[PDB]
């Protein structure tokens, strides 16, 4: 297991940053698409899960909420790197919200890993792909710890 | 004199906090439709003489309304080289001697538009600044109008 | 009413006072610290999440999912359909917990003068403000 | 041409080279110096401006319409009705102009000459599909 | 009509605040004794218009009294060149007020800003006389709307 | 009693306070602040001068046009004629308003906390202020 | 030392905090008279003694309140330069002793309620500084009186 | 003469000159090496204190006494009967030492020279005004 | 009038303050807006230069050909059959005007406001000969 | 463009240098004889049209050479500013007007003097910028002539 350093989080928060749009929501949401419909084109079943936001339809407002969403909680977790004593009562908070969907599981968040890994490199200038691979790891197992 | 180039100056820094790096690119249609229906109060002016109508929820309207927020924008960037902003104004003057039903009075009026649109979004706005800036402006895309 | 030119600034004006990640818990803290003066039976609402060592892990996650839900109201607030189904989901998460009504008011004042305290007042407008928080608050409260 | 990702780069590199310029009539003029430079026929397309002198004000008048119809062009990317109104509109300003295909590869090459230069980070794929959804529609 | 530029702002702010006592009234009483003795030598009807704070001794506390008013609120509003929306809503205050005064003309700001034209050499160094005029009439307009 | 020291004291620590014309709204500012959060009734009362946004034009006018009363006075105080006829002007301003006893005492508490958080609490005298601050209000009050 | 060159500079700080650009030229006859009512009831000197009787209403006496203030500025301001203020101390001695009834108790209990009124005024005030340079000038001004 | 205005001037210039003045020392010797310069015959009549040696204790505090004398009128120009009394001191203070008009002309010239050497802006005329009612006031 | 010894002081001092001025046009203008301040009937005689706005360039241009005859002037003080003739030249330049000896004293006290702001040393003496030496030969 | 800013800049600089702390307020009148005598020759313009007939030995000539310095000095230190320089230009071409016999080739010969004097007391002189700029000055003074 590859620790994400404070280098990493550094890179990945400049990133992230950079990337940004901080007073409209149709760029984050056009970020969790390009996730979302790399996640189902890799795992079909997963697409059922999330029933209960439209995900049959995801250009539906229902589902772009739940893209803001999504892009929310990354950016809180991303922007508590360099406090993860906060870091982890936010992993645990998310992991108790995700236990609580039938279905979701630990291999779900290895195909959602591998979703960002191809939708960051486009949306990204100057992307540090093994700094994102590290701290995407960091979150993403705080979240699936449980499940 | 006026617009000096110390209230050119001001004029573009008001200008680039409104369009700064959130919301520039994103919000000039909001601006631009609130910009439109000022002017429409205050000059009279029938919607119908512009593209899709005057109607917001009509591409070819919105088009028209990125050009009208892109054309002030050139106009009010470039309010410190005078002699680049009398040619940008004289080109828009002859765009609209070519166009049917465009007064002095209604040119003005869009002036005022940009300037109360833009103290309404930005509260600390030098409005005498603005003004001065916006008459100027409306002078040369005015001109024989 | 939240007017298009009032979305517009609060937008702007929300961006710069939460538009860089560090001094966001900031920003938290002028909410929490003025909330709980003015509401102190409130302080009991946020028990499982530490609310009497507001500093405390528990209680600076809480305050940063606030305030990250507030921003993704207002990176919505153009796109009333997509801020609906955001509202739901906070009205979901607020219900059947003992909230009083009153702490809503009380939480838009606090908010309001925590930004306008870090933006700074001669470019603040509480008008847009009240207006727009009022639609989002309507939304969760209940 | 031109996706939803590809206009996030774009959008964002075009912010942070003009949108940072602090001399926009200098960035502008740049543009077309390459653009001559590159094809030294299109030089003679801009007699009605003043090209002689490309630091005329009529010249420079010039290039600041062209920079600014890129940056509200890039602005809309992601309105497909608006940006496809608006195109039509420039190709209507365009046609009398008998370019062709040559004229508008070269202005690609300016663009994406002069853009990198103001920048720490560049993509120059999603540059030249963003570049060519513009030139689609301005050339008919 | 000149405009009074941002630049005319700051020689007229830079005049006045070089010329000011900020803790005594009396150079401020001095000044505006002098812009009177001015206004009433040009137009000999308009010191009737004073008869309520004593003008016929200007000498007097009550006249002195007036005097600060006006030094004060001119100070005021020089003092708002910079934020003219918050000047506005002062020189309508000032309008209204020259409103309910009877008799109180347009054609009176014209022998007041001569009178100060008249002074203000006397009391400032460096005196930018243009840029005087341009933000005086700025700020007398403003009063003199309406009547 | 606002004896001649004190006054020596006041007009030199308001001069600091007030004596750059920028930073007058920041000093206005901590005034209504204050006065709103311990008076909350006393908002009412400005109600023309639009103060449910002191931030706003017609208040920020109103707080200026309020220092420079303070001003005059201050610069007169040495001058007790003069002082009397500025305070006769300033009673007939404040007269049938409804404007409660209770709000001068409170607006000197504001106003005395103002200036000294502008200027300072080491170099600060409470006693002169309350003293020459109460001559003021003793004659505007009524 | 007993005013050393620090204990000086301070004291000169605080007496230009007290006649400060907004104070200098207008507030001196209020110190003044303020330090001769302390001066007149900690010594029991007569106020007949000084021109204009003592009296505040008169010219006279404010013309001799002007100049014990600027006597004290001009020693105050040269206490960094002891050779100097060493110079107009004795100038000022020499005065005094020109004049019946002048004591050494009195010159201190004169420089004292300078100190003492400058402490009113300045309520930061470097009490001890200000009690060793007076006594310096007390010394200075009293000597063999 | 040295009107109500004049003051003001004169007040205000004065507090930018000598009141801002790092080294008043300096400031005062400068006055009377320029009063010497201008009238040679003037520098005898101070030879009670210590002139033979302009850097000395004893002329820097005769200096520092006169530009405390100035300092003290300038603040009182506004007040009549007050200045008036001052200046009757000063004027028996000065009867002894058989002045002439000569001598009171080239203080005057040696003021207006060295004030204004510290300033940015100087007003020439208030400055004769006024130094002429202190002048006048002393000389009897 | 302007002996040999205060053409010395007067044409190092022009030298320190004219000579050294980083915007000549500020310095002159700077004089004539001392000019109208000192005397505010002088302003009228200016309408045949554009006075109406003092940063005109027809009044500017006035201004810098004043301080440019100032320093011509003062550049040939030690050449008195030169100067003559100067003066003579500029005096039949200005007989048209109706000029009165108030006029020609206040600008003695412009010349003499504005040049020692530029300064360290100053001598009021020499200044007034010389300027007397050169208002006497413009007025007749 | 002819006398750009950065040309003006060299010829303000290289005038200064030849007329610098040493040099100025003495050499004016060698400088300008000098002058004149290379447009007299280059000319062929009858120095009796001048005062004093152009005779070096003439104060009234040594006048007409102060006065022809100066104004060149003050049309070279205004080159940077042109609408004021152009000013300048249109008041000295008035004066040339309503003197019989100067010509547009004239005023060019002695602008061009002006240069060749420059060059010549100043070896490393820019002669390029110092043709331009006095080709504009010449343009101006000669207009109509
Ligand atoms: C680092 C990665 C992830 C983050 C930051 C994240 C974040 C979130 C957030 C903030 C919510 C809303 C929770 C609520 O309101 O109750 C949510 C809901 C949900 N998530 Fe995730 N999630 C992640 C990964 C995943 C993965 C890998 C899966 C499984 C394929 C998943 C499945 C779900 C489901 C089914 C919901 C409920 C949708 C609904 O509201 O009906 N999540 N997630
Ligand atoms: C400050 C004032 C104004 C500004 C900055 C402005 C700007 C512009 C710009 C940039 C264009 C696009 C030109 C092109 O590319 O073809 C335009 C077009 C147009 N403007 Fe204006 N305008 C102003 C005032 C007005 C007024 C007052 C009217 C009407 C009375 C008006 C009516 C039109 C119309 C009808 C078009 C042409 C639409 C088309 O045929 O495509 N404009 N204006
Ligand atoms: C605009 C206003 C508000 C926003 C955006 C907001 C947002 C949030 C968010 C995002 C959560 C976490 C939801 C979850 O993941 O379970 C939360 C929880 C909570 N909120 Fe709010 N809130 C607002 C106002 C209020 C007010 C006015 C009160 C009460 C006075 C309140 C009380 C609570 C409580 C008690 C919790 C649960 C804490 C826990 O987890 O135990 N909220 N809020
Ligand atoms: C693909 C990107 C381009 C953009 C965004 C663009 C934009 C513009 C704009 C805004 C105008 C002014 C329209 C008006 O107000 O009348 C214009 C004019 C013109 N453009 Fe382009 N243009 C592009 C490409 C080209 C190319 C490739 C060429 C030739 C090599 C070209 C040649 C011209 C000419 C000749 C004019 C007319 C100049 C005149 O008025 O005489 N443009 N363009
Ligand atoms: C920019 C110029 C002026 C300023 C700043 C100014 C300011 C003031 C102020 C602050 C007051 C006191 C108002 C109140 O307490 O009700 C006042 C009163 C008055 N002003 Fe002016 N004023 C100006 C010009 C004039 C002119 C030109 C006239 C007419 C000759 C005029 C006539 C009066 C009168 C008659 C009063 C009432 C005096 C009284 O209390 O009996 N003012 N002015
Ligand atoms: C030292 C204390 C105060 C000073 C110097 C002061 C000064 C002023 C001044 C100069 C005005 C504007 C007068 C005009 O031109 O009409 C004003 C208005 C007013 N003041 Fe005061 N004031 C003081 C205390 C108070 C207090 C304690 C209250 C109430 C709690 C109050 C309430 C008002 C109101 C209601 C107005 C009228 C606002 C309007 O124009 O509608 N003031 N005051
Ligand atoms: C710190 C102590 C003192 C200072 C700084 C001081 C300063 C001065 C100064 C500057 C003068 C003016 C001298 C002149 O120009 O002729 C003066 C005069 C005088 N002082 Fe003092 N003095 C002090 C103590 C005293 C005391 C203690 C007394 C009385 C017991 C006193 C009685 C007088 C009198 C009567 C005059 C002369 C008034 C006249 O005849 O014009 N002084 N003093
Ligand atoms: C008009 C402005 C003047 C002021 C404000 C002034 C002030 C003074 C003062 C304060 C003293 C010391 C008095 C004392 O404590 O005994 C003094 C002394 C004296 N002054 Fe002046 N003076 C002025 C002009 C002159 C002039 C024009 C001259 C001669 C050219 C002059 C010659 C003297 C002499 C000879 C003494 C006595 C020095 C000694 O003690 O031996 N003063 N002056
Ligand atoms: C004593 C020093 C003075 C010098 C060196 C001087 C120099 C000059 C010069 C060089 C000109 C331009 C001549 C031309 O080329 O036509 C001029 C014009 C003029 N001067 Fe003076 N002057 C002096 C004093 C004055 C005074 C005292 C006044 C009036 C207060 C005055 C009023 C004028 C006027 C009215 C003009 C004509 C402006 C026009 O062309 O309309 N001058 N002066
Ligand atoms: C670069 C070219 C020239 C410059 C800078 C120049 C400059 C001047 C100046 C500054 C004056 C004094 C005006 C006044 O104050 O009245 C003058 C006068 C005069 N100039 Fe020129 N000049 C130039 C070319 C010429 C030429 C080419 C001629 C002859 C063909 C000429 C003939 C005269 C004459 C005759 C006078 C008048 C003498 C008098 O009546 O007092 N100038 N010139
Ligand atoms: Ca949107
Ligand atoms: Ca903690
Ligand atoms: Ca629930
Ligand atoms: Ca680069
Ligand atoms: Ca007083
Ligand atoms: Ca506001
Ligand atoms: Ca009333
Ligand atoms: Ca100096
Ligand atoms: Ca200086
Ligand atoms: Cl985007
Ligand atoms: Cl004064």
């Amino acid at each position: 297991s590859s620790c994400c350093s404070s280098e990493d989080r550094a890179n990945v928060m400049h990133n992230w940053d950079a990337a940004w749009s901080a007073a409209y929501s149709d760029r984050r949401v056009a970020l969790a698409q390009a996730v979302f419909a790399s996640l189902f084109s890799r795992d079909a079943a997963a697409q059922g899960l999330f029933s209960g936001v439209s995900a049959d339809n995801p250009d539906s407002a229902d589902f772009r909420a739940h893209c803001v969403r999504v892009v929310n909680g990354l950016d809180v977790a991303i922007n508590m790197l360099n406090d993860p004593a906060v870091l982890n009562e936010q992993l645990a908070h998310l992991s108790a919200q995700h236990q609580a969907r039938a279905g979701v599981a630990a291999a779900h968040f290895d195909v959602m890993a591998e979703a960002f890994a191809e939708v960051m490199p486009q949306v990204s200038s100057c992307f540090s792909s093994d700094s994102w691979n590290r701290c995407f790891a960091r979150i993403a197992n705080g979240i699936s710890a449980g499940l | 004199e006026c617009c000096s180039r110390g209230d050119a100056e001001v004029v573009i820094s008001e200008w680039d906090q409104v369009f700064n790096a959130a919301m520039a690119g994103s919000s000039e249609s909001a601006i631009g439709v609130a910009i439109f229906d000022v002017f429409f109060t205050s000059s009279g002016v029938s919607p119908s003489m512009f593209p899709g109508g005057g109607d917001s929820s009509s591409a070819e309207f919105l088009a028209q309304v990125s050009r009208v927020i892109s054309g002030a924008d050139i106009a009010i960037n470039s309010l410190t080289n005078r002699a680049t902003c009398d040619s940008l104004l004289s080109h828009l003057n002859a765009q609209h001697k070519a166009i049917s039903g465009v007064t002095g009075a209604a040119v003005t009026h869009l002036s005022e538009a940009i300037s109360s649109v833009v103290a309404q979004v930005l509260p600390s706005a030098h409005i005498d600044a603005w003004g001065y800036c916006m008459a100027y402006i409306a002078a040369g895309i005015g001109a024989g109008l | 009413d939240c007017t298009s030119l009032n979305r517009l600034l609060v937008k702007r004006q929300w961006a710069e006072a939460y538009g860089e990640g560090t001094n966001r818990e900031l920003l938290g803290n002028r909410i929490w610290e003025d909330l709980f003066a003015n509401m102190p039976d409130a302080r009991g609402l946020f028990s499982r999440v530490n609310g009497n060592d507001i500093d405390s892990s528990e209680f600076q996650a809480h305050s940063l999912r606030v305030l990250g839900g507030l921003d993704m109201c207002v990176a919505s607030l153009d796109d009333v359909p997509v801020l609906n189904a955001l509202l739901a989901r906070l009205n979901s998460q607020h219900d059947s917990r003992g909230i009083p009504a009153a702490g809503y008011p009380a939480f838009v004042a606090s908010a309001i003068s925590a930004v306008r305290a870090t933006v700074g007042a001669r470019s603040f407008d509480n008008d847009a403000w009240n207006s727009c928080m009022n639609q989002i608050v309507s939304g969760i409260s209940g | 041409v031109c996706n939803r990702l590809e206009q996030i780069l774009v959008k964002t590199q075009w912010a942070q080279s003009y949108g940072e310029a602090e001399n926009r009539a200098a960035f502008s003029r740049d543009l077309f110096s390459e653009l001559f430079n590159i094809q030294g026929s299109s030089r003679a397309l801009f007699s009605g401006v003043g090209v002689d002198d490309m630091n005329s004000a009529a010249f420079t008048a010039h290039c600041l319409r062209v920079t600014g119809a890129l940056n509200r062009l890039i602005s809309q990317l992601d309105q497909q009705a608006t940006i496809n109104a608006d195109l039509a509109h420039l190709a209507g300003q365009h046609a009398s102009r008998n370019l062709d295909a040559s004229n508008f590869a070269a202005m690609g090459q300016a663009v994406m000459s002069v853009v990198p230069t103001h920048l720490d980070c560049f993509n120059q794929h999603a540059w030249g599909e963003c570049y060519e959804r513009i030139a689609s529609g301005i050339s008919g």
